[PDB]
């Protein structure tokens, strides 16, 4: 689940 | 590499704000995710990030262009 949190973070 | 895994990586990314799966982040999609982020975006905002990533002008974001954004931030290793 970390991974979607990094991708999440490249969202912003 | 934009390898086959990262293209389902990143579908995963896309599913986890396209709620529905219409296929195409709205204001709405995003901001319920923003708020369980532990931000609260406003309505300008919302709209503002939007038009950061659509470079067609439409007002939404889609799988295409999101890739595109994706592996603009990805092809930099610096």
């Amino acid at each position: 689940n970390d991974r979607l949190q990094e991708l999440v973070k490249l969202f912003k | 590499q934009l390898t086959e895994e990262q293209i389902a990586e990143f579908k995963e990314a896309f599913s986890l704000f396209d709620k529905d799966g219409d296929g195409t982040i709205t204001t709405k999609e995003l901001g319920t995710v923003m708020r369980s982020l532990g931000q609260n975006p406003t309505e300008a905002e919302l709209q503002d990030m939007i038009n950061e990533v659509d470079a067609d002008g439409n007002g939404t974001i889609d799988f295409p262009e999101f890739l595109t954004m994706m592996a603009r931030k990805m092809k930099d290793t610096d």
